[PDB]
Parts: structure tokens; sequence; C-alpha cells
RNA sequence: AACACGGGAAAACUUACCAAGACCGAACAGUAGAAGGAAUGACAGAUUAAGAGUUCUUUCAUGAUUUAUUGGGUAGUGGUGCAUGGCCGUUCUUAGUUGGUGGAGUGAUUUGUCAGGUUAAUUCCGGUAACGAACGAGACUGAAACCUAUUAAUUAGUUUUCUGCCUAUAAGACAGAAAACUUCUUAAAGGGACACAUUUCAAAAGAAAAAGGAAGCAUUCAGCAAUAACAGGUCUGUGAUGCCCUUAGACAUCUUGGGCCGCACGCGCGCUACAAUGGAGUUACUAGAGAGUACCGAGAUUGAAAUAGUUAAGGAAAACUCAAAAGAACGUACAUGACAGGGAUAAAUGAUUGGAAUUAUUUGUUUUGAACGAGGAAUUCCUUGUAAUAUCGAGUCAUUAACUCGAGAUGAAUACGUCC
């Protein structure tokens, strides 16, 4: 099959398989409660959620 | 359990007296701090009951006598020690102290 | 502890206008300048009525 | 063939039934920046001017407060209803709990987003960076902005870069009444050279109230 | 019985739904427990400044603060809060668990 | 590309349905509504840009498409709806 | 202002490198051909690491979903941070910057922005061709130090009552109920210090004791933090992005194996030690802040030498899990000896996570017993609940902390100085 052999491997354990939410980045991810967004991605979206700079 | 300090937390006891506390019974609950710590929040307990059971029990000028007896011997008996821990800062593994800096 | 222009400021204009209100005493010239001024914040009133107080001695 | 076995859900964890009190406000803002910036790549041309993402109890009324509602004033129900259903596909909504609200915002000139891409538009246009910049701060000034900024960075004067600051009225750059009083919105504006960086932040007034700390106004008797 | 707990990110504003099912427990109501104010959560973030790893080691300090209030009533199940919505405010959950 | 002739009608007949389906950048899942790969359905509808029948707009690794004047157009063309089959804003 | 930095603790993915193998992730449009088959998938033998029909043989299935073609796009952890955006660092943690009018100068420019004093501070008193302002400092925000005054009482605590058990000279303890209560706890609103007030010093801004107070260095620690600039780092975070490079025998994408861990050496950040202010054996201990489900944190019971195994409550959580060790106490133990300090290096074996553990993922058992006797030239951080010491939680996390971000535990010495 010219497809049956495409993305065969197992990404389930996670550093291939969880990404990014909007930068798409497999690196510096924040997982913390279940944010998914990735460093350098949360800081420009932070003031948006919620989390203000304090202290 | 820190026998050392024993002869500390019963320091209010010899100050004034034990007779101050032959007629009273105390109760107290220690839930905090380690133990050297509790050792002197014991003894502003036990000296500060004395204080208020004589104010609210006793006239005011045994009261103030007490109370001025436990000062001219150790302030920190009846007020608190405001100290506290500092807040570990970023770039050092401690409050003030900072990590080694290697130029070459 | 030198003041700022504008705690300064603030001082003398209440004291030019309200002289009569004003008291030799820093606690009732803390209420009567939240009367006679507004301000939103508690630190500033006190540092204002500390410096009334001290200026009409 | 293809012998894929994972698959990628489109849910909302909003939507989540039993969810920790941590967790349900940390998706709450996460909704919502993705929501705002999702409607901001469709409704360009309609200048969204921000979103509002209030509910009801069990149905979700996402509001949007566009400032030119030109494209959405009929509409019959075009646009409201593909924007609905792009909800729908995107995050699984049910139906019978999702509706969405158009608003204008009669303070066009204190919406930094909406003025941000009026400086786009015009650049791109072809307008002298100059001329785009001063007629916008002309409009954000007598609307009641206390003071506004408009930051240009990129290759305005040739292939090296140049960045320049336009300044009006009167801001505050340190303290907390940063935090009370601004107004700020970043967009970049492509050209056939290179990027433009625009950044538009307007100082605003009492509106959003506090009286910020350098204040006596002493009355008079 | 019946329970009411309303968590949000502002502290002024449940203090004010706070007072509101209060004012609101005179009638369709008996009585109003005062508001237990469960202890606040901190969700803390420190993050890296910098998108790459130039530059000193700085980090950024961001924290949310949910504030948890409960409300306990005696009312009718078919009654409650009635209209327990009362057009109620963006980022303030209410929620109503009887026994 | 090569996709089963079946399954292109879903797509189709689902985005007339609705005027706009999306997904996601993920190529190593399935779609959780046709339940097929992403590529697939992502290939069957970028070639369907290029009619200028929909709009691109990508946000956040998810790709949206809406339905256009023409996209109406060529969709009766080819899954062959009736003339009355203009109902528009609905579906 | 590079070197436990890229939140970079890489077994496969990550991955950008190498060895192979396939593969289009060739949209759109024209042509050829073609629904009487354009094409695609495939059992078995051989080829192949491969259960890639990749290919040789063989006919079996599905059906314009598109094969070959030309224009053209698209894609790339490719190049260029000497083309950019955005973000960050730095000059620079100190006090600095400006334009309106007016004055001086042919002009670049200057004054305002100063004599002196004072302040953490162009902070103020004063002075004045300057007057009137704007930004920075301050003011502002978060945490800590206080409320027997207020509002509150569960998922916090105390008290009382009933039953039940146990020891005392005489009070209570525990279990299991159940009701008021608000000092502690929680958390809201207010209040509370402004150096006001005394003494002295400098008419003033102000300074130094001392007392009072929870709090008197701006009370402490932080957050935000101006003008101008570097062609400081990142185009390998981005479907932010210009130009260039490759573009069906790919620098696109996928699969397997390896490497990023490779060792003659040199440097940086650290952990553990060189013991008796100790190691080893037992016993009682005492925090704060964290985190948790459609399989996540895991109570309790058992199997047993340990890792860990088989069953298994409650918990979307002040409700259940979640628990301290440094230090302390007990003995005719060890007695100054690389010794029982030190635990590297190797060995034979038991299990965990994983599709996969060899180049030991992590860990148990028994044995092995190396340098190391306080460290040269040099050099780093630190002023009070601070340094220092040992530990706990969180980030990463299928598995893996000597790393970082936080939290509490015990609590030094040394100045109150000066520009070497």
């Amino acid at each position: 099959g010219s497809y049956s052999i495409y993305n065969a491997h197992p990404r389930n354990y996670g550093n291939g398989s969880r990404t990014c939410r909007k930068c798409g980045a497999r690196k510096g991810l924040i997982r913390k409660y279940g944010l998914d967004l990735c460093r350098r991605c949360f800081r420009e979206k932070a003031v948006e959620i919620g989390f203000q700079k304090l202290d | 359990n820190p026998p050392v300090l024993r002869i500390k937390v019963f320091e209010p006891l010899f100050i004034v007296g034990k007779e101050n506390y032959a007629k009273l019974d105390l109760k107290i609950r220690v839930t905090g701090g380690g133990q050297v710590a509790q050792a002197y929040a014991i003894r502003q307990a036990i000296a500060k009951a004395l204080i208020a059971y004589n104010q609210k029990f006793v006239d005011e000028t045994t009261k103030n006598e007490l109370k001025a007896k436990f000062l001219e011997y150790d302030r920190t008996l009846l007020v608190a020690d405001p100290r506290r821990c500092e807040a570990k800062k970023f770039g050092g593994p401690g409050a003030r102290a900072k990590y080694q800096k290697s130029y070459r | 502890g030198v003041r700022t222009k504008t705690v300064k400021r603030a001082a003398r204009n209440i004291i030019e206008k309200y002289y009569p209100l004003l008291t030799l005493d820093f606690h009732t010239n803390k209420r009567v300048v939240d009367e006679v001024a507004v301000v939103e914040t508690k630190r500033l009133r006190n540092k204002i009525a500390g410096f009334i107080t001290h200026l009409m001695r | 063939m293809f012998c894929l076995t994972k698959t990628k859900a489109l849910n909302v964890d909003v939507l989540k039934t039993n969810i920790s009190r941590k967790h349900k406000f940390v998706a709450d803002g996460v909704f919502y920046a993705e929501l705002n910036e999702l409607l901001q790549r469709e409704l360009s041309a309609d200048g969204y001017s921000g979103v509002e993402v209030r509910k009801n109890g069990s149905k979700f009324q996402i509001i949007i407060r566009a400032t030119r509602t030109t494209n959405i004033i009929g509409d019959k129900g075009r646009r409201i209803h593909e924007l609905t259903n792009l909800l729908i596909a995107r995050f699984g909504f049910p139906k019978d709990k999702i509706e969405l609200y158009v608003e204008k915002v009669l303070a066009r000139g204190l919406c930094p987003v909406s003025q941000a891409e009026s400086i786009k538009y015009k650049i791109a246009e072809g307008l002298p960076v100059r001329r785009a910049v001063g007629s916008v701060m002309r409009l954000i000034m007598d609307s009641g902005a206390k003071g506004c900024e408009v930051s240009i960075s990129g290759k305005l004067r040739g292939q090296r870069a140049q960045g320049m600051v336009f300044k009006e009225g009167y801001m505050i750059k340190s303290g907390n009444a940063t935090r009370q009083f601004y107004s700020s919105a970043v967009r970049c504006v492509l050209l056939r050279m290179g990027i433009i960086g625009i950044k538009v932040t307007i100082m605003l007034d009492t509106d959003p109230s506090g009286k910020n700390g350098p204040a006596a106004r002493i009355p008079d008797v | 019985n019946i329970t009411i707990t309303i968590t949000s990110t502002k502290v002024k504003a449940v203090e004010s739904l706070c007072a509101e099912v209060k004012e609101n427990g005179k009638k369709k109501g008996v009585q109003v427990k005062g508001p237990v104010r469960i202890p606040t959560k901190t969700l803390r973030i420190t993050t890296r400044k910098t998108p790459c790893g130039e530059g000193s080691k700085t980090w950024d300090h961001y924290q949310m603060r949910i504030y948890k209030r409960v409300l306990s009533m005696k009312t009718t199940p078919e009654t409650v809060k009635e209209i327990t919505s009362l057009k109620v405010e963006p980022g303030v959950e209410l929620e109503v668990a009887m026994f | 590309m090569r996709i089963a002739t079946k399954d292109i009608i879903a797509i189709y007949k689902q985005l007339f349905n609705d005027g706009c389906i999306v997904c996601h950048k993920d190529f190593v899942c399935l779609h959780p509504v046709f339940g097929i790969p992403n590529l697939q359905v992502f290939m069957l509808m970028k070639g369907l840009a290029t009619k200028k029948c929909v709009k691109e707009t990508c946000n956040w690794r998810c790709l949206y498409w809406t339905l256009n004047d023409e996209g109406i157009a060529y969709l009766r063309q080819k899954l062959a709806l009736p003339e009355d089959a203009v109902p528009s804003t609905l579906k």
C-alpha cells in the first residue's frame, strides 16, 4: 500500500504526541492545569486567560 | 519532648511564683511550627494566660504588676515576634544568596 | 522622609481654604481631610494630614 | 488504506461536567483566548473589537462588540448562523445552548484594536505612514482619550529597519494605573518587502473608574 | 437542607452575589446562613521570559485566584432559588446542590 | 487525493448541510466525524479552496472552511442536488 | 550580557545528523487515455531488516477517487536575527529625559533641568531668564507584621450532653453519637503610623537617639518601571515573515537501526566526602506550600527479606489521599586506626515502565572497599528569621533529578563603615 506504512509508529507515551494548542510546538509544554499551551505562547495569552502578573 | 528547653517553658512560672498558677489549670494545644518554636509559643501562652485571667477576674493593679514583672525580664513573653521567612527569589538558592558567576 | 510636592502642595492648599477647621491634632485632621477633600488612598490622606499638623505647628 | 489509530476530538473542556475548580477557570480562559482569536481572523474586515462569553445557567451567549456592523446590519442571518455553525463544528457544541449576539460600540475611537486595524488598512492601501497615523490619532484624541501612542517598526525607510513612536496626550508608564486605564492592541501588516509592526495603546479616562493615585481635587466651600 | 456554592476569579463579584442571595432570601426563604469563606486557591505558574535561552535567567510569576463561598438554605425543593440566574456576571459560577 | 469515493460524498454532503466543517492539523490522527485520516479531508478541501469555493482560515492548528456562492453552485454540480437547493444561512 | 542556558533530565517520536528503504504531503488548468477500465489494493513463491504487492510470477478484488504529461503552486527544525515583526537581555537599579512660550548665541547649541543644604530619588527647602508643564522617582498593586472591636461557621476548631471502655485518688483519656459556640483557623469590610510627638542637631526642608506600639531603614520582600540605543539572542515557538536554496532519484513526508551518552585531554554549574560539633542500632517527634480521575492522586486488607504483586474505599477535593528530617532520647556499642568515615568501581542475581531497556531506563539483595587526611595560583555569594545546614512540594514526568521554581525546619559571626 502507498500509505499503509504512513505514520505507523505508536505515539502514545508523549513527546511527539503532545503539542502546543496554537503554536504546535513539542518543546516547553505547560501541561499544568490542563493548559497544554507551551512556553512562548502562554505568556502572550496569560493576561487574556486570567493569570495576572502578581508575585 | 525537647528536654533541654523545659526550664525555658517553665520560666513564666518562676518569674512571679508558682502560687500565681496554683489555683489555675491550663490546657494548651500546639499545632504548628517546629519544636523549638513551639517552646516559645507555649512561653507566650502561659505568660499571657496569667495576665488575661488577672485582668478579667482580679483587679487591675495586680495585672499591671504582673505584666510589669514579665516586661522587666523579657518583652517577647507577652508580645509575639514578627519575624517570618522570606520568599525565595529566582537566580539564587535562597532569599539573598545567588548562584556563582563564572566569567571565563 | 522628604515629602513629595504632591503632598506638600495639597497640604498648603487645604490650609489656605480650611484653616479654621484644622487643629493641632493629627487624628481630627484625618477625618476632616476625608471630608474637605476626596482621596482614594488612605496612605496619602495620612501623609497630607501628617504634614498639615506639622505646618500648623 | 491508513493504519491510523489515534483521534483528536473537537471538544471543549468547558463543556465537561465533573471538572476541578482549578481546571474549570483555567479552561474558561483558554476557550476565551482561542475564541477571541478565531473570530478575530474571521471578522477582520468587520472589526470585531472584542468578545464576551457570558452565560445563562445552561446556555452560552457569545457577544461580539463589532465597531462596524455594516456587513452584519441585516445580513439576513448568514454570518451569525455561519459563525454559530462554526462554533458547533470546532467545539462540538449542542445547538440548544449556543447563541450569538452582535453589538456596536459608540466609542469607536476608544477601541484600540479597531484603530490598529484602521492603520493596517491605510498602510496596505499605500498611504504614507505619517499620514495614516496622524489621521487615526486625531480621531482617538477628540473621542475622549486622555492620551495615545502608536509604535511602528519595520522597513519603512528602506532595507535598514527603523521604528518610530507617535505620542499625544497624557500617558502613565509605571504603576498599577497602567492596568486600569490602558487599552492596547498589537497588529502586523505585510507588504511586498517585509512585515511592519503596529502597536496602539490608548490611555483611557474615568470610564474605567479608579481616579489614579496622584489626585487631590480638594472641593471649595 | 440546601447548599449553595459560588466560585469566581473576582473577590468583589462573589461578595455582591453573596449579599444578593441573603437579601433575596427574606421572601421565598426562611433564613440566610452567613457566607462560609472556603480558603482561597492560588494557581501559580513561573515561566522563563525569553523565547530563547540567551540573556540573564529572568522568570515571571503569574497567579490565578479562586474565591469559594458556601451558602446554606432551607426553603423548599420546588421553590429553591427560583430564577437562580439574575443574569449572573461573567466568570462567576453558581451551582445549587441539595441533598 | 486517493480517497474512497463513497467518503468524498460524506464531506461534500455534510459541508453543504452545515456550511462549514473543520479539521485539525494533526495528520497522525483520524477525524472524529467521518472517522478517516485528517490528511484526506484536509486535501479534499484545500483543492476546493483553489476553486475560490471556501476560505482557508487557520487558527490554533485547526483549519476552518466556509461555503461560498461558488461553493453552493459547484456542490450542486457534483452531488446533483435539485435546483431548489439554494437554502442559504441554514444549510 | 555563552558553558544544570535553548524551560534541552534526547532508548523509538522529539531530531534538525548518519545507513538504507520506500513515498507525494505534484493543489489548479490544458492534452493523451479512458466507466467496453484512468487507475488502485492484494493471497502465495522469490527479492527485502520488514506482516513496504517495493519489485519478478500469478490472476483476484475496487472503480474516474487520477495515471503520464506542460504552465504553476505548495512544503521544508533549509540559509539569512547584517532584510523584519513580536518577545527578551543589556547599557541600568541609578535618577534620569523632553517641548510650549520667553531670554542668549551668525550657528551647532544653551537656560529652564541651578549657589548652598537635604533626601533612597532634579525628593524637597531655597535660588533664579525664566514661567508653566509632561514622563521617570514617589504615589500605585501583591505578600508579611495587628484587631478577645464587626460579619460569618463547613469541608476549621472548642465546649456541653448521651451511650460505651479504661486507669487513677481523684481527674480525666479514648470510641461512637448529637447540639450551642467563635479566642485559635478561614476571609471579607473597616480600623491602625503620617515620623506626629518629646529631647538634641541642622529660619526651612530634614537627621540621630529614647519611649509607646503588632509594626518606626520609604517597615521588610517583591510587581509595574521613563528617553535613547545594540545592526545583543531567537526566522529551530508560531499557518508572524521578506529575499535566496531544494522541490518526485527532494533538504518535502514516512519506516527500521544508530548517534545526539561516542574518550588522550582542558574549562564552567553542582552533589557527596575527608568524620567523634561523627557514622551505625532502636524510640518519641514537630511544618508550610503544593497536586489529583473516563482513567489521576491512592486509603485499608493481604502475599514478603526488599523492590514491587493480587484484591481494593473515599476523592473533581479546608471533605479523601499527602506522609518531614535536621535536631532530641536509650546502651560498661564504636575510640582514633582510610577503622564501622567514604561509597566510586566492578560481579551474580529479583522486579518495575515500555512495542522495544544491550551502550547497565529506574530499583532490591549479597559481595567488591578506589581516590579522598580540609585542598596551590586564583576566584564567588551574602547584612537578619538573612547566610549556613538538612529536608518537603511542584515543573519536566509511560519510566528517569545530583537541575530549576517554590515551602517550611534550626538560626552564626561580623560593619552601621570608606571610595583603597
